């Protein structure tokens, strides 16, 4: 990865995204969310990410 | 049947009304402080409490 002060941003469009798959690994420390429950994170389709 | 104008309380009378109905109608869309001025939106993206 890159360091704080020079964050690598990059754009997530025109593809499938599956977030059952990411979120029910345990691989994760923390995985908190705001706005949106991560378990409805499969039913919503989004402009740009 | 030349001159207008002639009736203006009953034309203010049915202004007044079809200004309060209209203004009632618009109030429906306003957010409140909360995200969405649409309840099933607010309803289908987050968790109850």
């Amino acid at each position: 990865f890159a360091s704080v002060y020079a964050w690598n941003r990059k754009r997530i469009s025109n593809c499938v995204a599956d977030y059952s798959v990411l979120y029910n690994s345990a691989s994760f420390s923390t995985f908190k969310c705001y706005g949106v429950s991560p378990t409805k994170l499969n039913d919503l389709c989004f402009t740009n990410v | 049947s030349s001159t207008a104008s002639a009736l203006g309380k009953l034309q203010d009378v049915v202004n007044q009304n079809a200004q309060a109905l209209n203004t009632l109608v618009k109030q429906l869309s306003s957010n409140f402080g909360a995200i969405s001025s649409v309840l099933n939106d607010i309803l289908s993206r987050l968790d109850p409490p």
